[PDB]
């Protein structure tokens, strides 16, 4: 799997790929691994599938419940410290899956969640077995000052390598944008592949 | 006294105690719902009391999920409780089942633990009526439920002080289908039916859903426009 | 004062907090069961009551699964809990063993529930009466079960405000094994011997099932061929 | 008020609400059970009622397992869930032990059920008793059992409405070690000697068992030869 | 109303409740023990009451374990239930010393849980006495127990119906150490000195215990004997 | 007697115990809170009672955290345990998300515990009211909350003997948006218009905050330059 | 009615329930205890009451351990309860320590037992006095204990139905630190001085401990010396 | 009867159990404290009562640790259980933080405990007030807390039968910061003015603290030079 | 085990065979492991018959009830996530199994279960120990475009395959055809059995 979360001025891009194996066994090249948790929230999942759908939809009724009770969305940082909270208790029998939890509050945020309930913040963080291949392109091609246009650019790139690289890794690469002014989108697969196209890649 | 325990049938069978807390729901400011072309809407009044209170706070029309919403009438801590309740409950069914396909078996949910409180001793029954509104995979849904426990679905109906005046308007006035702002006007029309002549209606709350959209509450100039 | 509590035998060995809570099935609208040639049917009379109610939902046959199927007169609230029991009951025998054998087993633990809760301070009995029709591997059958939890069985029988009216005429017009037409008809016959003459039998809800088969509810304009 | 509440006594030392129950014993029909030659058998008056009814299903005699039969006087629904227990119960000894040796334990254990709910607040006796009657390792027994959790063991005995009048024919007429043939008429008769003259015996429940034979079930053409 | 619960005391120090169950004992028929030579001996009258009943069957004398018998007099049901949790009793000591030392211990165990319930609220008391008669490594012992829960160790003594008229018989003839036959004498006229003259003693129960042996029962002809 | 109980409903829907709880907290002496510019504030009257007592304790005006206050009128013991429950519960929504977004939530749950001791016998409601205020995501709160579990959020409000007094005057005097002093001034004018004239207002509690600052208590002095 | 439930104050702060508990300790016979040089001694009156009681048995004076031992009065089942729980809450506090340092704890222990019973609803108090005397780390020691749970430390005490008379005789003529024989003679004297005159004082029992010693019950024999 | 039961508010908001609860202490021997120049102390009246009481022995001050004495008035053994809740939870606080920082926090759980006692049905409430008073990290503190749960921090207060007598005697002659001696002297002056006139003031218990030290108590001697 | 379910424009056709073997040894040559739990649905069961079994009940059972109280079906979907659930809540003593469930609602669908509760939707799926031999068929065969027919055969072939290759597979193949015109159909063994021949195959 791989997973990555990057933030920009008024902006967060998420994106996973769509690849679900049993060891070597591809048995499902298009499984879901980004969700929209709330109006300006996303998560995407690696690790245990049956963990991190069952999250998944907890953090998606918790969330809706938080913002009829409040009449306002979770801040980002407490959506994190709720995972944190709900991770950490069961530690010893614990939800096998690395977390991204990427949305805008009064402003964008990227936190990474890991299996004991560890939580950090962070302008960018990658999950699951090609993480380290996002890492390098994001090291040496990422900037703060990146438009949305180049960051979504950035994301394909990342995750482009990371397939090439990392056999747990494969699909259709899949992507949202969380701005205030249009929310959470998912953009829709023609411009993916468009943009594919545009810069010279595969799968 | 075949009258002072929620547990005591009287010797006609009835249970006196659950017909007092359908007292407490006739104390309430009447609100009402009516299904429309492809959707439903609820309008409640508002006993306004003072320029002290905060409006845009304290309100009678809660959404329940963005698809579904109530309306309360009677004892307001109790509808706190309740409305609490149903959000819960809906949460629940979305957890187990991924969506909530049939809007009756949340009403129902509540109908039971309303219900609950009309048999065992120990406690009293809670002091209010819900009208439920929404659109759900049948289509748009208007339920009723009382301090009974008791449900009914509707095409339009009413809760609280002006219940009968309401309902019989409608029963007068009402057709299917209309767009919603001939409904709203309806609904509007019905309401001013209730109210002791040489009363003005103040500002109403109003919140409309139809199929294939979320829940939108009206603010108060849209709503003006119909005053 | 032996008339209070669940709890309390009259000088003559008397419940009457049961027998109250069997006052509350009269207050319910009629409705009847018959077995027939290879089957067994329910007809039952819907109070109808403003042109504003959803009718086609809320209605007092209720399936318990595909071969059983129910009807209630009394407390609505109390009714929905049952049938809900009812149904969880079934199910519960149809995992344990892959099948319902005996209907009559079903009845009894809903008819033991209600005995329960005419036994135990802190409850009061359930105001419901029901009847019970389907097809198991006996045969076509028809029970009743009452807020006291007695059971009986039966070749037709009725519930509600109307019971007696539908059960002397049944034991004059009822002969066994009739085919699924007339017995409808009979049926519907019984029913119009309950009213007030000056007031005419508006829709009622039908439902029958023969052996090798599934329940079928008739629709409304299958019923008003009998009307 | 000595007579409320199941835990006072009277200052005679009397338990009213236990004896109150014992009144609910004797709304029932009689029935009875005599000893004879290696056997014993329980005879049943059914009160019966109405055609519609279904006759060889809701009846008095229960078998308890093979080898041991009760039939019960009182509130139906009380009596059927003492039953359940008897029947539970008696499955409880056999995997223990592989046998039931003794009869009058699974009857104690009955008995003892019932005792408890004369002893503790917050519930009612029930209104029933028993005969119980079968073949273990010592012979032929027969037990009755009341509300009160008493236990005696008899020759012939007789439960519900006609209970003296068939109590003190058999105190004249009963012989030890008859046939089964001729305890059978002994016992239609004392049965018949307990009705208002000018009343027909209409066909009752016969059942026996003899010594090394399981329980038979009179059908009603081998109990007509007898009326 | 001093007098209606088992919590309440009165003004003077009184549990009314205590005391009545006290008078349940007394509508039981009589039944003594007395202390002789190297040994203890219970005598019980038995109201016999009808030749249906069986005799040899239920029967006030219960032995406890091998060495050790009680009587009981009041509610049956009770005294079973007593009986009961005086035999488990004793077998606890059992397995957890291998041995019973003290009678004194199991009477204890037995009156503390008569003691409470005349202590909580929601139970009434047992409405049973009881003797307890054995040999131990103290010797031969005799006690009774009562509904309060109180406890004494006799030489000789008696509860039922006639107590009075045994005890006082007793305390004029009765003497220590008499051989076995004396001492059943003395039992059979003690008794026969409580029945109202012109009534006549029918067969009671005898059960001896002797230092060094079990519990023998005497059959009814080594009992005529003595009549 | 439809008065004793908290879970008994009058004949026309009223909760009288409830009621009741609620002219326990008219035995308080005045508080209040108001709305300014950016900012909210509470002033408390304090029946100061002796010179024995130790003032710079025992007090009206308590913190929930930094940001959020809360002042009581009724029962002093019952205040302090809700305002300990405000507390913990404060702190409890604080780790679960790492801050507190919406006060109401806070008040909410607060006003559930009250709900609740209104709904369940054994339990007596308790005797106080509550105004909570301070600042959050949202902008500047202020909620008051009775016995009943009842929430409402005001520009001004009060609680205590005074309250009608306070209400009144400030519903003809209050002005939105006020600078503090000025909205301190106005305050204790208000509370001053609530005396017994010939009846000096001695030294009252005040706390403030505005938008990104914590609570500030003004210090006697600082609260004289207003009397 | 102020009189009729434990957990009820009077309008002046009385628990009469407690107090007629203490009504019950009145109807005990007199026990008493004194301090004398280096030791602590008991006598108890013993209701005398038949030659068929054994003697040597039943007997108010107890040992709690070698080292301490108490009398009681009020009703016996009580009693026995409460020094059974005295011991085992000895052995207690012996496995945790290894030794008893002061029996001032041990009769907090039962004290605290007994005040429980006085302030939950669903019991009575137990109905009894006790008076504690021992040797610990202190020194000779000597309590009472009443059915409220309250707790005195003497030099000499009483309880029963003869107190005030062994009472105020003490408080004539007591001396402190007498050898043990003026001591127990004394003690006679004042036992005397509560009788009805013409009335002897049969054999009492009496028990003695010395810095350094076990606890000495004496013997019929050495009491009568002192008769 | 808004009288009998500690769950029912009367019509105008008032506990009257509670209110009866506080009589009971007014039945208790007065006692007093008082802040001084850097230290606190107590002063207790004991109704000396009999020369054959222990005095040295059962008393009134008691310390919950080195720094922090209380004394008490009402019901004595509800008194000892209080006093032993407090010194728990006093440990309980020095093992979680190593020390007790504000003696506030230990008279509120003490206070808690109390006002449960006052909200739950099935209990009464304590008849005690208590007195504490000790050095902590703040400084001397002085408390008291009533049956209802209620906490006021004082600079001299008192309890029991005088207290009215006592606090206007100090309402008139109380100085802050007196030196201890002087204190004393004003204390026992207080106390005297309480008494009947021709009614001497027998040795009461003085307790003293200052800071930096632990608590000593006066022996009677250095007593006896106040008197 | 060999179990399959492929979706088609307006139909499911799951397919299993019937062996049952402890080990090496076949005990049983015709097991049941296809199942009909609702109107337009159906259940494959691979794994510990015992557990299998145990979830073929419920599911009949829990939809049946869902039905009577909702008056309509259990989406697919909603089948699926309910099972998710199910497994999930026990995933550390778990029903060791795998499922496929598949039905019509408003589309067809089919939803691969896992032991841990992991569910993915896919065009295709299959279970079991011979399902690398059925991806390889349907790798190389399958058409978004078959008709019923087409896929009935395409089944078939793939079970055909697996049966010849893992000996954990065996016995007569069993087919189930779901459309919203005729509901939940299990074909006959005259006509799987006449496909067979026409197709050219074995056991």
């Amino acid at each position: 799997t791989t997973t990555v979360g990057i933030t920009l001025k008024d902006a967060v891009i998420m994106a996973t790929e769509r690849r679900v194996t049993m060891e070597n066994f591809i048995m499902h090249k298009n499984g879901k691994k980004l969700f929209q948790i709330d109006t300006y929230t996303g998560m995407t999942i690696a690790g245990l599938v049956g963990d991190a759908q069952v999250l998944v939809r907890y953090m998606k009724a918790e969330l809706e419940l938080y913002r009829l009770q409040r009449r306002v969305n979770m801040p980002i940082e407490a959506v994190a410290t709720l995972l944190s909270n709900m991770l950490n208790q069961v530690k010893y029998m614990p939800y096998m899956v690395q977390l991204l939890v990427g949305g805008i509050d009064t402003a964008p945020h990227v936190f990474s969640i890991d299996a004991a309930g560890g939580s950090v913040e962070d302008i960018y963080a990658s999950t699951g077995s090609g993480s380290p291949f996002v890492y390098g392109v994001l090291e040496s091609q990422y900037s703060e000052k990146m438009t949305v246009d180049e960051g979504v650019d950035l994301v394909i790139r990342a995750i482009s390598a990371a397939k090439q690289r990392d056999s747990a890794s494969g699909g259709m690469i899949d992507v949202a944008v969380i701005t205030r002014k249009d929310g959470y989108v998912q953009l829709p697969t023609d411009q993916i592949e468009s943009r594919i196209r545009k810069l010279g890649l595969i799968l | 006294a075949y009258d002072r325990a929620i547990t005591v049938f009287s010797p006609d069978g009835r249970l006196f105690q659950v017909e007092y807390a359908r007292e407490a729901v006739k104390k309430g400011s009447t609100a009402l719902g009516m299904k429309f072309a492809n959707g439903v809407l609820l309008i409640s009044d508002k006993k306004v009391r003072s320029r002290l209170i905060e409006q845009n706070s304290i309100e009678k029309i809660q959404l329940i999920d963005d698809y579904v919403a109530a309306v309360t009438s009677g004892l307001v801590a109790d509808a706190r409780v309740l409305v609490d309740f149903a959000r819960i409950s809906a949460q629940q069914e979305k957890v187990t089942y991924g969506s909530l396909v049939n809007i009756e078996n949340l009403v129902k949910r509540v109908a039971d633990q309303m219900q609950q409180y009309t048999q065992y001793g120990g406690v009293r029954p809670y002091g209010v009526s819900l009208i439920f509104a929404g659109i759900d995979q049948i289509g748009p849904r208007l339920f009723d439920c009382d301090p009974a426990g008791t449900i009914n679905e509707y095409k339009a109906t009413a809760i609280g002080s002006g219940k009968d005046a309401v309902v019989s308007f409608l029963e007068r006035e009402y057709k299917e289908n209309l767009p919603e702002k001939e409904a709203v006007t309806l609904g509007i029309k019905a309401l001013k039916s209730s109210l002791e002549e040489g009363e003005e209606l103040k500002a109403p709350e109003i919140a409309s859903i139809t199929v294939g959209n979320k829940y939108r509450i009206y603010d108060q100039e849209e709503v003006k426009k119909f005053l």
